[PDB]
């Protein structure tokens, strides 16, 4: 995982040095910002079945061509496999809010994604509409706090920038 | 590798659940003792030069058999490597106290080391007496109960941070002996 | 007189210009870094076990004439392949000269200094692909898997480059067999103190040069450091 | 010579006496080595940039019909063409033996020379400050060569 | 430039040998099979303008969602740049018929293609639709000869093996 | 590298003086809007992969000679390399915007890149335009006048940091010119 | 130099990756604890001439043998150079009070210091008495504030840990 | 300079042999068709002015991004400096066609044209198209196969001089790339 903690230990291991006050002050950033990045942690974990349902069809609302045969949305268990993938992703976005960095998204969702989606005929532009619909439907004082809405959206468009 | 914040991720990924109100009491407490934790690493980075010499000469005062000819401190080349690797495992446990987990020990310190030390002629009895004596030197710096050097700090109980490093030293002193 | 393009008879401006002196300072740091990286091999008065040329009297002189033809093929590179050799050796030396801004400063100017350090720093902590013999076929098939992907830019589009080539003359490549077969045995018959210094430095080499905070690539390198020492720069086509 | 004279007495002397202003140009292009005979291009692409304006400079060495003028002639007796050939290679070799203070002086003097006498535009001073040996190969057009 | 002559002399130059009897014999294969692939070369060259209009609209026949606003066929000049690329791919398959191999595809159409279509948000599943419409549109003794349809279409489904 | 903190250190190292209270008010005001530096650079990195597709295709549709046959953006390997260095320059400008000084720019990116584009036949006159479109895009995202995406920031003035990135893309545009 | 910024900008450059939300979070630690070491800086800069009058003779307090003839501190102008020598090291720890790392120490104060003192016969084991005298000479509500003293002492015994 | 009569005489001077009638067979054949070559060079020079307008405007209509801003034929100074070197290439291959040897071409026009076009930023891929249309205009004027203006000539074959002038234009093309 790549987090705030995991970077400075690898930087000190590269130099062959003890954790000095440059590495010590990086975890000070996990004191003021972890009050806001963990404010949006349980809002996703306590409402994970609501965000998957009315953003997973927003994939299919923009791309309704998948219901024709030969495509990926051609039968119901493929759609039942389709809602699992954005439920996998928002679990990983919740996994990167509680870790501080972008580790669990990188180690488990993005690495190797560009090789599977091309051979299995899965459009990554159809992935990115379900991700980006949760970004602009997010209200800043209603869904979460003000600084948590900046924080949760910043991990969200990293995945948009990962797939495109 | 892992850490403390990544441990509750892979504990939640072991069943593919989320991280909600059940697993967050260990992690919402972790930011509260973070200023205890950042003051614990600052205590151990201050004094690493003597506490390896406290350990590798305390190994001498109970075991002079390596300065006996044919030992492992007879050579000045070998006595540097006992001082160089006396602090690397001290550098790795200070990595583990900053990480909140001993994940960096079982790949960068522990794994390979027993197969290393058979191919060097390393006395395995010297391994356990070196780490356990500097274990008491480590918690004396953490609980500020070092009887020839004191330090200024903020008041409060700190034995939870003294027990966390006490769970690290018996890991590495076990398999290589 | 006017220029050589019209009505002259001998080539002019034979003078040490700025680019020749820039090549002249960079060749001299190449003879200082390769001096200093050989100091760890020959640290006492005797030559070590791995500073050897060959075994056959005709094979020790064939190591130089191969390597004198090897350094011509780096000079014979294309303009795109020289520029990709230029910046990738810049990147792999900042990872090498890690904690110093002054040591980072010198390599950004001098370009043959970058080739000199990251070839010698691979051979100072012996993270080369020749010096490691894996202990079993478990570690060998991990080591044989990674270098075939490193051989996959010897043929970039299925046609071979010049950098992977080892035969330059008639009957040349058979000496290149037995020089590495003897190098494989001397790495296997090396000292027991050196070979466990090799595996720990090579697993520390791959975690900073190619893993970059990845938990999976660090885990295979800590399980198989023989595959970590087979990992090299991609400027080398071989 | 009107645009290198400093005070108005000097530009009055250059007007009344036209033979003085010819050797005034021959004063300034010897105290600052901005001639072609001291021009050393540092590279091959600046050597070709020098030859782009020598072929314009040889075009005024002939007339507009195509006959060779008398301004460009390298021999007057038997073997003087070879004697001028074997001498000019020596002064070309002496142009490569200057000091480092002398090379950096005329490099900033040639680009100074080309951009106040031969730059009405931005690109003519664009070539001069980037390639100073191209600025050294610009004659006054009173000379044929 | 993977060709018949190029890969046999680079293997000889790898070991530093002369072109031996194994190497002259591969060029002997470029007389018998070179009659068939070169006979399909001016068949594609003489009729290329009727291919890319009548097999280029099969991209938006199946994938009709691209013309919608937002996606890659949203106006005229992005539609016009789509017919240019299948005409670019029709040249590089015509260029592969005359080199005797997979040369001009592997340098000018395949290498680096899987990173351009990601960052330009171009679906490669739409690219293989207009190519596979040309792959099955083959009346075998009427376009070309009986064996010329084998070697022509061998580069077509290699491209679908590359883009997917 | 260096940053804006170490820039006044190496300027005071040349005079070997202690940095007193007089010259640190440039850096006392710098840490007052340290949230503003993070609130500006987050707008760039969130739209980083969409800014280089906005700029390279803006370079093609203004100068169509690169997609001519033979040209610099004709081979599909070459367009992959042009989008490769679109996000390298956008990485290194956002490195310098985060650090506050451009000292990471002319040693790891701009060092030797002028003669590299000359030796590769890269047309540098259209390569200024691919940088200058990223200059007009980074100044739009920071002051939040980008006319297809607005973000949520606290109200205030950020013209001092709008010109911080506008002096950095023009440092790229002046070095490869 | 090693700073809070210059570690994570060099760590993200190792993979060629953008500044992630992990990397902005480490900069947030360099704001709140930056003001702790900042008021230690100009208080040291306003009082630097009086520390070296007490740290100068402290090396001659417990080692009075330096002024013996035959050693490298025998005359008066070497003691004036010895007072100059510690003022460089107190200038260097004033610099890491600004940059928050060990940047101006590990290339300007330690790098090469193990060999210039072994070749010019200046005892490093006696030299560290000058710095460590200033460590316990620290009145944490009277010198400066409280949280400046937990890091200014940490820079000084880092310099004890670097020479020995 | 080495012409066709003087190309062979430095080949004999590499071995110091008297040139004899075994070597004049290439030369007496060359002097026999010299009226055809003077009928060949005159067909180029008498159409030489529009032939560079036939080619450079052929370069613009194939690739319209040269007159685009950022193109290297954009401004009116640059199109004048391209039509100036449109006719220098046609002047220097009429110098090689009249002399029967391309050793007036490889040293008085292209000894250093590669690095000149590199260091100026002149695109190499479009200067091939500037000279290859003049290759196809030479062989239409040598063979009298111009579809808009045919010149009156004596009858007979002229296919060797069309192959010779096309073997001069590729040496322009293979050096500036
Ligand atoms: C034998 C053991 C073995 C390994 C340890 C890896 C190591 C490895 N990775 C890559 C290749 C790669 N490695 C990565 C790295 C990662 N990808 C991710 O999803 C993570 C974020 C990160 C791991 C931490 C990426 C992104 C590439 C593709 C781009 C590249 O060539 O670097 C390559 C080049 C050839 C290839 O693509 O396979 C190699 C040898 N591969 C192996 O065969
Ligand atoms: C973790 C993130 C997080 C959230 C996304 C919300 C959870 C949430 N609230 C709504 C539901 C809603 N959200 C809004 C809010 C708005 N609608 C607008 O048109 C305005 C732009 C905006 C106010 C700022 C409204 C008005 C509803 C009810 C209508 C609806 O969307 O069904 C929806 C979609 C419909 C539903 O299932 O109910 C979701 C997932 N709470 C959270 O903790
Ligand atoms: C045989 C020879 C021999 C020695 C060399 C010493 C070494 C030594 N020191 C300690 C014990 C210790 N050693 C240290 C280290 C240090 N103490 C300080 O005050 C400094 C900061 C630092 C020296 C640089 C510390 C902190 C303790 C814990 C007790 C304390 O000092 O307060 C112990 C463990 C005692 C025990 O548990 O039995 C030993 C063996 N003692 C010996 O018998
Ligand atoms: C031609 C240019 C040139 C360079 C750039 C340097 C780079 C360099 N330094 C060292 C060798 C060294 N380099 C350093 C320097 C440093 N180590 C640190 O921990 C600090 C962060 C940093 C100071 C900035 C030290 C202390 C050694 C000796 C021990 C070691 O290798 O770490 C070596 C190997 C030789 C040896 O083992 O001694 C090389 C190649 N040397 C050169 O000849
Ligand atoms: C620092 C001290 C130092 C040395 C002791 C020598 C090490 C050295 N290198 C080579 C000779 C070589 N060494 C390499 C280098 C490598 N080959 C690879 O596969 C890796 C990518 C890379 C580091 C291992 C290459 C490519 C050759 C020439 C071919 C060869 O013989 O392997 C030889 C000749 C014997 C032989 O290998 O056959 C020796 C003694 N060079 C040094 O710089
Ligand atoms: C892999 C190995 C391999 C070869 C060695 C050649 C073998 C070869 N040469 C020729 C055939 C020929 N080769 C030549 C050439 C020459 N004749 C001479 O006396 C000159 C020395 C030389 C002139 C350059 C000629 C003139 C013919 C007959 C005409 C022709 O076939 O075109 C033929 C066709 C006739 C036949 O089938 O026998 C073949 C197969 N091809 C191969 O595939
Ligand atoms: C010779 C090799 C060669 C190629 C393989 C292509 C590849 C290619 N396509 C595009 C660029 C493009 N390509 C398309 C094409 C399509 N989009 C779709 O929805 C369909 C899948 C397809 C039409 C059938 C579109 C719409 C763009 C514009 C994208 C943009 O400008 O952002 C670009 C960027 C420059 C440009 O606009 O041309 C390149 C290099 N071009 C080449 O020169
Ligand atoms: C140079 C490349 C080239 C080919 C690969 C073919 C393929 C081909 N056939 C048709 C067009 C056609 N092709 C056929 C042929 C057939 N229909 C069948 O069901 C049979 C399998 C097969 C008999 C051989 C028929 C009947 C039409 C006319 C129907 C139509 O409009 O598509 C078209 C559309 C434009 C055109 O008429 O040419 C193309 C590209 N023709 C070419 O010029
Ligand atoms: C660390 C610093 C660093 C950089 C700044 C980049 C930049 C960079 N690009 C290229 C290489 C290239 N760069 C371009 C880029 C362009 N051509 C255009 O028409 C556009 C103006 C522009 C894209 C916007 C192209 C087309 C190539 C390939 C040239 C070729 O294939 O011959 C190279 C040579 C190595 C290679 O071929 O990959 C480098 C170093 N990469 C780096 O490592
Ligand atoms: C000829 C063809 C042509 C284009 C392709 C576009 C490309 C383009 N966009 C902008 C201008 C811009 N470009 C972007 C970039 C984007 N917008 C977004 O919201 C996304 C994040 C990203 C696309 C994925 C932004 C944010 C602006 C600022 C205005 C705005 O959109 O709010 C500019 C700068 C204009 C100037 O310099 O004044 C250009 C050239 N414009 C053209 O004329
Ligand atoms: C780890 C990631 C990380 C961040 C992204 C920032 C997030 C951030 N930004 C600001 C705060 C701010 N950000 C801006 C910036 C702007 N306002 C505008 O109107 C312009 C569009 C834009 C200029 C670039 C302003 C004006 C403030 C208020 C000043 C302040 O309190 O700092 C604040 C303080 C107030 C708050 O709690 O929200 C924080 C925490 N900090 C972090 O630690
Ligand atoms: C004796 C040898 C000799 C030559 C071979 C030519 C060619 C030539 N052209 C230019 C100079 C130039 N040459 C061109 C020509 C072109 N740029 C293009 O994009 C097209 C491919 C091509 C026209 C067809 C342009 C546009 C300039 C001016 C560049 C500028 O002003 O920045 C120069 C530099 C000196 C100058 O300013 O003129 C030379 C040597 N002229 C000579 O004197
Ligand atoms: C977009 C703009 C554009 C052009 C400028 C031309 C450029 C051009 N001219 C020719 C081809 C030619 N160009 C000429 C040149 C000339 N013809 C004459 O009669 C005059 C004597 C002289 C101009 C003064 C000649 C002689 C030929 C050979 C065919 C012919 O005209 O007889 C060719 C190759 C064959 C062809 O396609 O025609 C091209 C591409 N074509 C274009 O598409
Ligand atoms: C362990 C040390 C070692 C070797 C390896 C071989 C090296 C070697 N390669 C050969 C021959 C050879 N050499 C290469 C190049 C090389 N091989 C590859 O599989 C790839 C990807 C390569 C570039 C890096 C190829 C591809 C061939 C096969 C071509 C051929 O045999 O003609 C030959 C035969 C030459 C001859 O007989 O004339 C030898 C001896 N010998 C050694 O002592």
């Amino acid at each position: 995982m790549k987090s705030v903690i995991t970077t400075v230990v690898s930087a000190a291991d590269a130099a062959g040095r003890f954790p000095s006050n440059s590495d010590l002050e990086s975890i000070q950033g996990n004191i003021q910002r972890s009050a806001a990045r963990l404010e949006a942690a349980e809002k996703l974990a306590g409402n994970h079945e609501a965000v998957v349902k009315e953003a997973g069809d927003a994939c299919f609302a923009k791309y309704a061509y998948l219901k024709n045969p030969g495509e990926a949305g051609e039968n119901q268990e493929k759609i039942n496999k389709c809602y699992r993938d954005v439920d996998h992703y928002m679990r990983l976005v919740n996994y990167c809010l509680v870790v501080g960095g972008t580790g669990p998204l990188d180690e488990w969702g993005i690495a190797g994604a560009r090789e599977v989606y091309r051979t299995l005929n899965l459009p990554t532009s159809a992935y990115v509409a379900s991700i980006a619909y949760t970004r602009d439907r997010l209200c800043v004082p209603r869904d979460m706090s003000a600084q948590a809405g900046v924080e949760f959206s910043a991990y969200l468009d990293y995945l948009i920038n990962a797939l495109s | 590798m892992l850490d403390a914040f990544s441990r509750v991720v892979v504990n939640s990924d072991a069943k593919a659940a989320y991280v909600g109100g059940s697993d967050l009491q260990a992690l919402k407490s972790f930011i509260a003792d973070g200023n205890k934790r950042l003051d614990a690493v600052n205590s151990i980075v201050s004094n690493a030069s003597c506490m390896v010499s406290d350990a590798v000469s305390g190994m001498i005062c109970e075991n002079p058999g390596l300065i006996s000819p044919g030992g492992n401190c007879y050579t000045n080349r070998r006595m540097a490597a006992c001082l160089r690797d006396g602090e690397i495992i001290l550098r790795y446990v200070s990595y583990a106290l900053l990480a909140g987990d001993a994940s960096v020990l079982e790949d960068r310190c522990l794994n390979g080391l027993k197969e290393t030390y058979i191919a060097l002629g390393v006395p395995t009895n010297s391994s356990i007496r070196a780490v356990s004596i500097m274990k008491a030197q480590a918690v004396a710096f953490i609980t500020n109960t070092a009887t020839e050097r004191k330090m200024s700090f903020a008041a409060g109980d700190c034995t939870s941070l003294a027990s966390e490093v006490a769970s690290y030293f018996d890991r590495v002193g076990a398999a290589i002996s | 007189q006017t220029g050589l393009v019209n009505s002259k008879f001998s080539a002019r401006m034979a003078k040490k210009t700025a680019k020749q002196t820039k090549n002249k300072v960079d060749e001299y740091m190449a003879r200082s870094v390769q001096r200093q990286y050989k100091q760890a091999a020959v640290a006492t008065g005797v030559y070590g076990t791995q500073c050897t040329e060959g075994t056959v009297k005709g094979a020790a002189e064939a190591s130089r004439s191969a390597a004198l033809s090897r350094q011509f093929r780096i000079k014979q590179r294309s303009a795109f392949s020289k520029a990709h050799d230029l910046f990738e050796f810049r990147k792999h030396a900042i990872i090498a000269a890690a904690g110093c801004s002054y040591e980072e400063k010198m390599v950004t100017r001098f370009p043959k200094l970058a080739a000199a350090m990251v070839l010698g720093q691979t051979e100072m902590m012996r993270t080369c692909s020749r010096y490691v013999v894996p202990e079993s076929v478990e570690e060998e098939y991990m080591a044989a898997s990674v270098d075939k992907q490193m051989k996959r830019r010897g043929a970039p589009g299925g046609v071979y480059s010049l950098s992977c080539a080892e035969g330059v003359a008639k009957g040349q490549a058979e000496i290149a067999r037995v020089s590495a077969l003897g190098a494989a045995y001397r790495a296997a018959s090396k000292s027991a103190s050196a070979v466990t210094a090799e595996r720990y430095n090579s697993m520390a080499y791959g975690r900073v040069h190619f893993a970059h905070g990845c938990s999976y690539e660090e885990q295979q390198f800590n399980k198989y450091p023989a595959a970590a020492a087979a990992m090299r720069s991609d400027s080398y086509g071989y | 010579a009107l645009i290198l004279a400093q005070n108005d007495h000097q530009e009055k002397q250059y007007i009344k006496y036209p033979k003085l202003a010819a050797a005034a140009l021959m004063a300034s292009t010897e105290v600052t080595r901005a001639c072609q005979r001291y021009a050393v291009p540092e590279s091959i692409e600046e050597e070709f940039l020098a030859a782009s304006v020598d072929k314009v400079n040889k075009m005024r060495g002939t007339t507009a019909s195509g006959v060779y003028k008398s301004s460009c002639v390298e021999g007057n007796a038997k073997g003087q063409a070879e004697q001028a050939r074997v001498a000019a290679l020596a002064v070309a070799f002496r142009s490569a033996q200057k000091s480092a203070s002398q090379f950096a002086a005329e490099r900033y003097a040639q680009s100074k020379y080309g951009r106040d006498l031969f730059s009405s535009t931005h690109f003519e001073e664009g070539y001069a400050n980037t390639y100073p040996a191209m600025a050294a190969a610009k004659r006054a057009s009173s000379y044929g060569y």
